[PDB]
């Protein structure tokens, strides 16, 4: 993100974020089994305005 | 193991303040039953296949046959009366 737009200027900004549902790569405690076709999954996902 | 001082000893514990005693006793966390959710599919189109492969190639061959043989006109030797 640039530190400073000034006036008339456009910044750019990136950002990434993990969202967790398993604690590691290696524990697996938390992780979800999805091979069910009909149970769908949901990520909500509200942003700035 | 500590060696008792004679000329200092002392006496055991006296009584503190506490810490609340319902404070430190647990409640007993009350588990709901559960469900692994959903109706899981029989098979997966896996990324790779599950069989062994072949470290190298081996030539493979097939039989094939030549054709009809013929005669042939051979140059023919000379007759044997002692020259030869």
């Amino acid at each position: 993100a640039p530190a400073t737009i000034a006036a008339g200027a456009t910044g750019e900004l990136t950002m990434y974020y993990w969202v967790p549902l398993a604690y590691s790569e290696t524990d697996l405690t938390g992780a979800v089994l999805a091979n069910v076709p009909q149970s769908k999954q949901r990520l909500k996902l509200e942003f700035a305005n | 193991m500590a060696l008792i001082n004679p000329q200092f000893p002392y006496a055991g514990p006296v009584p503190i303040p506490g810490p609340a005693p319902t404070e430190t006793m647990p409640l007993l966390n009350y588990r709901v039953e559960g469900r692994i959710a959903g109706i899981q599919q029989a098979r997966q189109f896996m990324p790779f296949l599950q069989g062994p492969h072949r470290e190298v190639a081996e030539q493979t061959y097939y039989a094939i046959g030549t054709g009809i043989q013929m005669g042939q006109t051979f140059n023919q030797p000379l007759i044997n009366t002692q020259e030869g």
